[PDB]
């Protein structure tokens, strides 16, 4: 692949394509569900767990 | 129990008008199971 001075080449971490990329676009409702969104507490489902989909890398440094 | 029929809507200062009553009649033991059981329908329909 021919490259230009100045273009991409690898994607680092919370990057895709060039773009920032902090978070994923998930399917959502807006509605009140039994008392479990009150206020700011929000209700999930499963999937977003077994997906993978939240799922991070965290690297702790003892010495 | 002889509990007033309401037939209009009931908002958020008629709500607490009959809470005030409710422990003023029954008690805070028996409102605060009235409360339990009233928030919880109010969860359930919404």
């Amino acid at each position: 692949k021919c490259i230009k001075k100045g273009q991409i080449l690898a994607d680092g971490a919370a990057t895709v394509g060039g773009e920032l990329a902090l978070g994923k676009n998930v399917l959502v409702a807006y509605m009140p569900w039994e008392g479990y969104n009150f206020e700011d507490a929000v209700l999930i489902s499963e999937c977003l767990v077994y997906g993978d989909i939240y799922t991070s890398f965290h690297i702790r440094k003892y010495e | 129990a002889n509990l007033v029929f309401h037939n209009k809507v009931i908002d958020g200062t008629a709500i607490k008008r009959l809470i005030s009553r409710l422990i003023d009649h029954f008690g805070m033991a028996y409102t605060s199971h009235i409360l339990d059981q009233v928030k919880t329908l109010g969860f359930q329909q919404a």
